[PDB]
């Protein structure tokens, strides 16, 4: 599911920005953990390892 | 020492010209040129 991952609470103030520049688009990859793509279990970790 | 009849003038002339400024110009300098709802001052590259 496109839409990259993984930030804390996404804080934005609107007092800092200007009515202007493009606000970069996060060259960050989408690296999803297998133990976070599903439910974590003692059986699946044996499968993953 | 022949100047404290002259330096006593400016010190009395400042006290005159300070109080005139403080009466007429009290707090005019506060209004902004900020942007729409944000907190940036809006200047043009060279302007103070």
């Amino acid at each position: 599911q496109p839409k990259p991952i993984g930030v804390g609470i996404p804080t934005i103030n609107l007092r800092k920005r200007r009515p202007n520049v493009q606000n970069p688009k996060s060259q960050e990859p989408v690296t999803l953990d297998f133990l976070d793509a599903e439910l974590e279990n003692d059986i699946k970790v044996e499968i993953r390892n | 020492l022949p100047l404290f009849h002259i330096a006593l003038l400016v010190l009395f002339m400042v006290i005159i010209y300070a109080i005139i400024g403080l009466e007429l110009f009290k707090g005019k300098m506060h209004k902004t040129c900020y942007y729409i709802g944000t907190d940036i001052v809006a200047t043009v590259e060279n302007e103070k």
